[PDB]
């Protein structure tokens, strides 16, 4: 079980043998993946008024 | 007088000529050369044409 947080857009590089900033730097999947991934939004718990 | 030798030899040739020729064909891919697939387009659908 892989967790972490990331931008909106960004959601969509977290899949196999896709390139962005996410995919060739921060997190990585094989090409040969098994699993499932799930995302949602935490816009009330993770932002702050500063 | 010899063209019972030559059509063995001409029917060689003709086999081999084909055989060149299907490197050529796109099988309903994109296009015939690999590494143009490999290089444009994701794994995912690489695999199928592949």
């Amino acid at each position: 079980a892989d967790s972490f947080v990331i931008r909106g857009d960004e959601v969509r590089q977290i899949a196999p043998g896709q390139t962005g900033n996410i995919a060739d730097y921060n997190y990585k999947l094989p090409d040969d993946f098994t699993g499932c991934v799930i995302a949602w939004n935490s816009n009330k718990l993770d932002s702050k008024v500063s | 007088a010899l063209g019972k030798l030559q059509d063995v030899v001409n029917h060689n040739a003709q086999a081999l000529n084909t055989l060149v020729k299907q490197l050529s064909s796109k099988f309903g891919a994109i296009s015939s050369v690999l590494n143009d697939i490999f290089s444009r387009l994701d794994p995912p659908e690489a695999e199928v044409q592949i």
